[PDB]
């Protein structure tokens, strides 16, 4: 699998892990995770899960304060990861110099995560017509980063805009034959992959023929067919064989150019047109 | 603000100009010395009409005990004002000023309120006492003229803050820690005082270089009401030398050429190692000067 896991900062020469307090950051006191937690949220964005306070550089005056600011504002904020180190706004490096972090912009500091070799930056950032979630978001008057469970949906919700209180649109906490859920071929590939699941694979006409009469599935959707590769044909998510194929005796089904790349079934008939999937349409991955 | 170390106040019998002197967090930071202002110098203040210095400060206005305060801001994970630099001292002052109110400060002691110390555990560095016949119980306070005020701390103020962050060189001195009130020829009495004690004992001459910093170093132990330092140059032979027979090597002046001729002076040593010469008219001086003094 794939996902967004909480995490704590350290620094490799010293001891020393980030520790947040009301306004600042506060030395070690480390290797308990009962308070001291971090994760990456959208925009780039640092998230501490406890006291859901993120920080951010304010440059307004000589020397620019690293404080605690609050997530919907405009603060700026948003940080980066150089080959052994971190830089926020402009070039500004986290200096520690012993309990506190400032940004002096210095280039001998290292931070890594708890008890491995890592730049804490390999992990990229993963995540109403099933759009995918804003990770942070305000709802009663508290931040929250992960899709919780209540007594008011089935399962695990989340919102679908930066603003919830403004807009008020929710969404399911997708973790299949998702109707009414128009999203990007790409998009619905990495979402799957983040599912750590992979595209619909079809080896045998006994699938396909299951699929013909299902009721609770679209007429239009992707199956994965398409070439990741630019030096072979067609290929699935996986690795399956290609052995059955159901295409389209209308179009001339032009190669690269004329047509497109990508590959779109149609179940009322049961063909596959070639096709550019970059617009929203339903999907299903196994 | 003239600390009587830097500055000769007597019978006064080429412009002078003062200035405001840093010591590098010294616990008498904001001297005032005077030179001749021909000189270029900087100025940065110009009057018309929490983080601090890497550290963090918490106030709360409630009106609670020592105990019950500590407690209280301790959840936060904080602990109570302890004093160790002139700047700190200077913000908590300006704070409690700004506040209106003698707000709590913490420490404790362990044997009748004769060994003070913090809850941080540092060495004594700081003293800013403010007298010696308030010392009735085993807790301090900080007033509005920015002194330590002893008193017992098991009442309510009107707030508390609390943060975050001898042998030597083939010598043998001696302290001396008596009430004596002899106020008259103080210059032909040591000599005998010092050698009833044990034969070969003579007053203490400077003869090195790291002594001065050693006898500074073990200075600031009991300074509670101990804050001038003397020695041993008088009237010698018609010029400024020791008590015994022999010549001056280590020269122990201010500035210029000294003509004193009275009797006696106070030759004193500053908080870095500033030379300083003082001719008194009163003998009301002498406190400081046998009883609570480096003898």
């Amino acid at each position: 699998r794939a996902a967004n896991d909480p995490f704590t900062i350290v620094h490799g020469n010293t001891g020393k892990c980030i520790k947040p307090v009301y306004g600042w950051i506060v030395a070690d006191d480390c290797d308990e995770t009962e308070d001291k937690l971090w994760k990456w949220v959208s925009q780039h964005r640092l998230f501490h899960l406890h006291s859901q306070k993120c920080l951010g550089l304010d440059i307004t005056k000589s020397v620019n304060e690293l404080r605690m600011f609050s997530c919907d504002s405009s603060a700026m904020l948003w940080w980066k990861c150089e080959h052994h180190s971190l830089y926020g706004a402009a070039r500004y490096r986290l200096a520690l110099k012993d309990g506190h972090g400032t940004a002096i912009s210095n280039a001998s500091d290292v931070w890594k995560k708890g008890g491995s070799e890592e730049s804490l930056c390999d992990q990229p950032y993963h995540e109403s017509y099933g759009r995918p979630c804003e990770f942070p978001f305000l709802i009663d008057g508290t931040w929250h980063h992960d899709c919780i469970l209540d007594e008011d949906h089935s399962g695990p919700w989340c919102a679908t805009t930066l603003n919830y209180e403004y807009d008020r649109k929710w969404g399911i906490c997708l973790k299949q034959f998702n109707t009414q859920t128009a999203l990007s071929w790409k998009e619905a590939y990495v979402s799957c992959q983040n599912q750590g699941a992979d595209l619909l694979s079809i080896n045998s006409a006994a699938e396909l023929t299951y699929l013909k009469e299902k009721e609770g599935i679209a007429k239009i959707f992707w199956i994965g067919l398409n070439q990741l590769y630019s030096a072979r044909g067609w290929e699935w998510s996986d690795h399956k064989p290609l052995n059955f194929l159901n295409w389209d005796p209308d179009r001339p089904s032009a190669p690269t150019i004329g047509g497109s790349s990508c590959a779109r079934m149609d179940a009322e008939s049961g063909l596959w047109q070639s096709f550019s999937c970059e617009a929203q349409l339903p999907y299903v991955c196994r | 603000n003239f600390h009587p170390l830097l500055v000769s106040g007597r019978l006064r019998i080429r412009y002078h100009c003062a200035l405001i002197l840093n010591l590098q967090k010294s616990p008498f930071t904001g001297t005032w010395n005077f030179t001749s202002c021909s000189e270029r110098h900087f100025v940065s203040l110009c009057q018309k009409y929490v983080k601090y210095l890497n550290n963090l400060y918490k106030i709360i206005p409630k009106t609670l005990t020592w105990h019950s305060a500590k407690r209280e801001c301790l959840k936060s994970n904080m602990q109570l004002v302890s004093i160790t630099d002139p700047y700190q001292q200077a913000f908590l002052s300006v704070q409690a000023l700004l506040h209106n109110s003698s707000l709590w400060i913490g420490l404790f002691s362990q044997d009748d309120e004769l060994n003070f110390g913090w809850s941080d555990g540092k060495r004594l560095h700081f003293s800013r006492w403010a007298e010696t016949n308030g010392q009735l119980e085993d807790c301090v306070v900080l007033d509005t003229d920015g002194f330590w005020k002893t008193v017992d701390c098991n009442d309510n103020q009107p707030g508390a803050i609390c943060y975050y962050s001898i042998p030597f060189q083939n010598c043998c001195y001696n302290f001396i820690i008596t009430k004596n009130r002899h106020m008259a020829t103080t210059q032909d009495e040591v000599h005998t005082k010092c050698q009833k004690l044990n034969p070969k004992s003579h007053i203490l001459s400077i003869r090195d270089e790291k002594e001065n910093n050693f006898v500074l170093e073990q200075l600031l132990y009991f300074n509670y009401m101990a804050s001038w330092v003397m020695l041993g140059i008088t009237y010698r032979n018609k010029s400024l030398m020791w008590f015994d027979k022999t010549p001056l090597s280590y020269t122990h002046w201010r500035a210029g050429r000294p003509t004193i001729k009275n009797e006696k002076f106070l030759a004193g040593l500053s908080t870095d190692g500033f030379w300083d010469i003082q001719t008194f008219k009163v003998i009301e001086e002498a406190v400081y000067f046998h009883q609570h003094s480096i003898l």
